[PDB]
């Protein structure tokens, strides 16, 4: 489910 | 009016045309000899070592 | 001309406080650093405190640190707290400006008398007194514990003369240069640790006590002095 | 490093003084006076109050103007004109009672050092120009004029000739007619200088 | 009678021209052709004095080869310490339009001048501590363009009103004035013996003067535009003048004629300043093309470029010992080259 | 497949914008810091291009993170520092854009005040102020970034209300206030320049204003749009999956403003253009 994995952006 | 200026110019040229002149060869030789004699004392045309250089 | 008159001394019981004020006139006080040199009633000189131009840097001697305070309207102050029996002396006001070719310690104040009821560069003057006849050449010698010649090539040995009953006057600065207003008969030299000053054609105006001072590092340690009595 | 530290602090203190003085002096606006002999420069510099160069400084509505009259330098202009390369505007004066000023205007407007600096043109002695027009046609000074003889058309013709000497599209010429008895000179200078400041700042930002 | 005077002047000019052309046994190039060239002179910037905020027009070295003074358009004359890039003095000016400066050989005085027609003398060793003007020399009509210190008292100034002047700072009066130039005089140099001096004017003619007698001896011509700089040879028997025709020329005092022309088809901008070296072998000239060229004096060959300035260089001068070269420019930065 | 097509599109666009922004920001910083001095009208460009250069330099970290899954095998302190640095430089860039717009409005509308009271020192002071504002805004990511799970730089959650608070404050302070101030300032500049004073400048000013506003909008709207879209409703729905899928492209577009800025801002003046041409 953790696809974006908290992108470095946000 | 301008006669005084003409007279002054004539007198100045007469005075300045009486200077003794030497051949250009002698003057060129003198300048070359002076440049050659003081070559060792000129730190611009030879790279000064960093020890002697105060701006290093 | 220049003048540094001052007042504020007197009799203080131990544990009290006082405030010595130095009044300066006749020169640009705002661009001149100010020092403070005292002298015991029988001993030699001793540095006390120093304030720079604009109150940027302040220094104190090891034996006075914390007790005193130096502050600068053309007036110099010396806040003084917890006076003890060892602080009795005559205090002088000294000006000094530092730049290339400058002459520090050039002028000295009249002075005020106050009565109370490890890393230092040690400078010693072995000859306590020298009897000399007028018209005869004399010499004064000074020593040091460290080399005073910095890397830039300037030695920092200063020579002063104290006439009997008068304020000290600058004679030679940086161990080789001659101060303005002093006759050319005076001359000085040295090498690293040993320094000497020579006088030729001595006259009655040369009678006094000569002091050897360094300026390489604070505190500014003075010498014991040499008395060139007649 | 005993007394070298005092040298360093002195150098830093005087450097700070230099920076503060430069910041304080950057506020003032600089103007350069020019014109023919007895063209009316003295009249306008004296109407605002306050042998070599003559400096006049006045403040008007929160602006510090600095006029540099240089009419007293009776030497070659080319060898000292570049000293005023940073002036905000060039105040040019022409006497309408007098041809000789056209060459000066052409030389000063197309100079390499003033390609981006505007020129404020003042025309003086309007009453004298009208009196001359009544006495004599304006064709004596300008033999190529072909038209009626009155104040308005002659003034417009002189304005057109003085403005046609411009060649750079990045500069503007502000013009005004003075009757030698009016106090509008300060207002005209203020209104021109504010626009010039706006244009200069916009061009510096690149938005222009 | 005017026609007779003009004819006499023309005859005298013809006679002097014939005499000068009769003594040209050979050119300087044919004599110094057999000597080895100087080579490549690659000089790198050593210091940079970032103190000024406007254009710089003057920079004169001290007699001790350590202190330098620069006059800028910010109305400030700040004495520099080249060894450590320390500012030692900052003298405000009454007239910010200054285009020349000088530093006294004794070091006690500094002179400056410009569009105010006044040569101001400043004292640096005042007992009060600050720097105050000691004398204000006035009497020129045209703008002052150059001033040099003969000694601690006298001073020679070249103005823009076709006159060179000799002053006495003690009395503030024109002791001797020199006339004969037709156009503005824009440069001046004093001989090493402080007995002769020359002036480069805007009428494309260089003249030699006498400080004592006060009369001209020789007149040198050959330039096509105004002369902007001048400097004696270290031997004192020659000088070089840089004009606005992008060329330098070398004049021999005893030969009384030009010797060499330092021209290059590439360069087109005018010359702002000239100066020799300690041995007189290298001639450094400051062009308006934002770069300083090094000219081998005896062979007229370029030896290197002292590029690095963002605007035109306005002044250049070597130290007395020759250990450094200072270049002042319009970009407010004076750089010490070596 | 391991590489979702949106993921590879994001990776390639991020690499291209990183290269272009690095080149442009390096050139601009070098020329404006060496060739010319720091005048009143150049410090804004200096700070904007510095923030954009920092963003472009930190972007390759995002490139490396989105490769396999983003296990972040770098350490702990970097996990608490790098996201903070990235957000700090990005919001410094946006606040500097707003400050530039405000300065242009002040220049156009108040000439006497700018002439008499505005200089380099005031510009540096206000730039320091906006830098401090960015740092204060980016404190929370610094204090909440850590290798919490570590078995993954999970944003610490000690939907939780801290997440709502941070996302709302970011959305407001980074989209509503700055964009509205920029639009108002440029509209006022155009309105004032509608007069006959700015005949030779109205067209260029209008073009520049429309260009900068539309570039900022197109670059920064999807960022906050997906930031608020993924927050609402259960992500089990198809909308949540869609917003998660497009978050990569959204952040890539948001980062692309870093390379877009120097061309639109630094390379506008004729003198700066000539200096750049000479330096190259």
């Amino acid at each position: 489910y953790s696809f974006k994995d908290m992108p470095l952006x946000r | 009016a301008s006669i005084a200026q003409a007279r002054k110019l004539v007198e100045q040229l007469k005075m300045e045309a009486n200077i003794d002149r030497i051949k250009v060869s002698k003057a060129a030789a003198d300048l070359m000899a002076y440049c050659e004699a003081h070559a060792k004392e000129d730190p611009l045309l030879t790279p000064v070592p960093a020890s002697e250089n105060p701006f290093r | 001309d220049v003048q540094l008159v001052e007042s504020g001394g007197g009799l203080v019981q131990p544990g009290g406080s006082r405030k010595l004020s130095c009044s300066a006139s006749g020169f640009a006080f705002s661009s001149f650093g100010m020092h403070w040199v005292r002298q015991a009633p029988e001993k030699g000189l001793e540095w006390v405190a120093y304030i720079s131009s604009g109150s940027g840097t302040i220094y104190y001697a090891d034996t006075v640190k914390g007790r005193f305070t130096i502050s600068r309207k053309n007036t110099l102050f010396l806040q003084m707290t917890s006076l003890r029996s060892e602080d009795t002396a005559m205090y002088y006001c000294v000006r000094s400006i530092y730049y290339y070719g400058s002459s520090p310690f050039d002028f000295w104040g009249q002075g005020t008398t106050l009565t109370v009821s490890g890393s230092d560069i040690v400078m010693t003057q072995a000859t306590s007194s020298v009897p000399v006849t007028p018209g005869e050449s004399v010499s004064i010698s000074c020593r040091s514990s460290k080399s005073l010649l910095h890397s830039n090539g300037n030695t920092y040995l200063y020579w002063f003369l104290q006439r009997p009953g008068q304020s000290p006057q600058l004679l030679i600065y940086r161990m080789s240069n001659l101060a303005s207003g002093v006759p050319d008969r005076f001359s000085g030299s040295g090498s690293g640790t040993a320094f000497t000053l020579t006088i030729s054609r001595l006259e009655a105006e040369d009678v006094g006590v000569y002091y050897c001072m360094q300026h390489l590092e604070y505190p500014l340690t003075f010498g014991a002095g040499t008395k060139l009595e007649l | 490093s005993a007394e070298e530290r005092a040298a360093l602090e002195r150098s830093k203190a005087i450097e700070k003084n230099l920076k503060e003085d430069g910041i304080s002096a950057a506020k003032d606006v600089k103007l350069l006076l020019l014109g023919a002999d007895n063209s009316g420069k003295s009249t306008i510099v004296k109407q605002m109050k306050i042998t070599g160069i003559v400096e006049t400084h006045f403040t008007f509505k929160n602006l510090h103007f600095r006029l540099f009259d240089v009419g007293g330098q009776r030497s070659e202009r080319k060898k000292w004109i570049h000293c005023f390369e940073d002036v905000t505007a060039i105040i040019f004066c022409v006497d309408l009672s007098d041809h000789e000023s056209l060459m000066l205007f052409d030389s000063i407007c197309n100079n390499k050092f003033f390609i981006d600096t505007s020129i404020i043109l003042f025309l003086n002695k309007k009453d004298l120009f009208g009196e001359k027009i009544k006495k004599s046609p304006l064709t004596i000074c300008f033999p190529e004029y072909t038209g009626p003889n009155t104040y308005e058309d002659a003034a417009a013709y002189i304005q057109a000739q003085f403005e046609s000497k411009n060649r750079s599209p990045n500069k503007e010429i502000y013009c005004h007619m003075t009757c030698a008895t009016d106090t509008n000179n300060a207002q005209v200078i203020f209104d021109a200088v504010t626009d010039i400041i706006i244009a200069n700042n916009l061009r510096g930002c690149g938005l222009y | 009678e005017l026609d007779q005077l003009r004819q006499e002047a023309e005859q005298l000019k013809n006679q002097i021209r014939d005499a000068r052309k009769a003594c040209a046994d050979a050119t300087l190039s044919q004599i110094t052709n057999n000597i080895d060239p100087v080579g490549r002179i690659q000089m790198r910037t050593r210091r940079t004095l970032r103190g000024h905020l406007a254009k710089i027009y003057a920079m004169h070295w001290g007699t001790d080869s350590r202190l330098l003074v620069s006059a800028s358009q910010d109305g400030k004359l700040i004495i520099w310490d080249s060894y450590t890039t320390n500012k030692v003095h900052a003298i405000p000016l009454r007239s910010s339009w200054v285009m020349t400066c000088a530093y006294a050989p004794s070091g006690n005085y500094v002179a400056c001048g410009g569009l105010d027609n006044i040569c101001s003398i400043y004292n640096l060793k005042t007992r009060e501590g600050n720097v105050r003007v000691s004398r204000e020399l006035a009497g020129h009509t045209g703008y002052l363009s150059c001033c040099r210190f003969l000694d601690d008292n006298q001073i020679v100034t070249s103005s823009g009103d076709t006159t060179c002047a000799l002053w006495d700072i003690e009395t503030g009066q024109q002791t001797t004035t020199f006339t004969g130039h037709t156009g503005d005089v824009m440069s001046l140099s004093l001989a090493p013996d402080t007995r002769l001096f020359v002036s480069g004017a805007c009428d494309a003619s260089a003249k030699l003067w006498d400080v004592r007698e006060g009369m001209c001896r020789q007149t040198f011509t050959g330039h096509e535009s105004d002369i902007n700089a001048i400097c004696f040879f270290p031997n004192g028997n020659a000088f070089a003048t840089g004009s606005d025709d992008a060329t330098c020329r070398l004049f021999d005092l005893r030969a009384d004629q030009e010797l060499m022309t330092y021209s290059h088809d590439n360069i087109i901008c005018g010359i702002t300043s000239v100066s020799f070296s300690k041995s007189g072998r290298l001639l450094l000239a400051g062009y308006d093309d934002f770069n300083c060229n090094v000219w081998d004096a005896l062979k007229a060959d370029r030896a290197g470029v002292l590029a690095g300035h963002d605007n035109r260089v306005s002044c250049l001068g070597v130290t007395d010992d020759g250990m450094a070269v200072a270049t002042g420019s319009w970009d407010s930065f004076l750089k010490i080259w070596n | 497949p391991l590489f979702q097509p949106q993921d590879i599109a994001s990776m390639v666009i991020l690499g291209l914008t990183c290269l272009l922004g690095l080149l442009g920001n390096g050139l601009v910083l070098w020329v404006a810091g060496v060739k010319m001095k720091t005048t009143v009208n150049t410090v804004w460009f200096l700070h904007l291009t510095l923030a954009d250069f920092l963003c472009c330099l930190s972007l390759p970290f995002s490139l490396a993170h989105l490769i396999l899954q983003g296990h972040w095998p770098y350490g702990l302190f970097l996990c608490k520092l790098i996201p903070s640095i990235i957000i700090l430089n990005m919001f410094a860039s946006v606040f500097l854009l707003t400050a530039i717009s405000l300065d242009r409005c002040l220049i156009v509308h108040k000439p006497i005040w700018c002439q008499n009271h505005r200089n380099v020192r005031t510009a540096f002071a206000i730039c320091g102020c906006v830098w401090v504002v960015a740092f204060v805004m980016c404190v929370p990511v610094f204090v909440y970034r850590d290798l919490f799970i570590m078995d993954i730089c999970r944003y610490n959650f000690d939907v939780p209300t801290p997440l709502m608070a941070i996302t709302i404050t970011r959305l407001v302070v980074g989209f509503l206030v700055p964009f509205f101030i920029m639009v108002i300032c440029y509209s006022l500049i155009v309105f004032r320049m509608r007069k006959t004073n700015f005949t030779k400048s109205r067209n260029k000013t209008f073009r520049v204003a429309v260009a900068v506003v539309t570039v900022f909008f197109i670059c920064w709207t999807p960022y906050h749009l997906v930031g608020v879209l993924l927050l609402i409703t259960d992500p089990e729905s198809s909308l949540g999956e869609a917003v998660m899928s497009w978050d990569h492209m959204s952040i890539a577009l948001a980062s692309a403003n870093s390379c877009f800025n120097p061309f639109l801002y630094a390379l506008l003046g004729k003198d700066f253009r000539k200096k750049a041409r000479q330096s190259i």
